[PDB]
């Protein structure tokens, strides 16, 4: 998911 | 004796997944102190602020990230999410669409996350 830290 | 920026980002990532968002944001802040020119630390902290409902703080960090990496997919996506929660629907949709274009250019694959976010934002603009 894009809803996450890198 | 002292943590590196990388140690601090890793600690912040662990606290984020652990649902310790203020603590994670402070870790990313310490990473920024060690290397203030890294956009990812600001976008990571912006996401913490979003989870903390601290929209003005999240928006400021997205703006900082965009100064350091104007191609950042996540800076645009999190900015759009911020603006959506602040009811700035037109700006939210523009930023989510820009995230879509940048992700395609960079060959990133988040599943249907970005189109799904766009649909959510357009429905919310219409329902309001």
């Amino acid at each position: 998911s894009i809803d996450m830290v890198d | 004796k002292s943590p590196s920026a990388q140690e601090l980002k890793e600690q912040g990532n662990r606290l984020f997944v652990g649902r310790k968002y203020p603590e994670a944001a402070a870790c990313y802040g310490r990473a920024i102190t060690r290397n203030p020119l890294v956009a990812v630390y600001y976008t990571n902290r912006a996401l913490c602020y979003l989870k903390m409902q601290q929209h003005e703080q999240a928006l400021a960090d997205c703006r900082r990230a965009l100064e350091l990496d104007g191609q950042s997919v996540k800076a645009h996506f999190f900015l759009g999410q911020c603006q959506l929660e602040m009811e700035s629907y037109d700006e939210a949709i523009a930023n989510l669409q820009r995230a879509y274009s940048l992700a395609k250019e960079q060959r990133l694959n988040f599943g249907d996350d970005i189109p799904s976010a766009l649909r959510i934002a357009k429905k919310k603009r219409w329902n309001s």
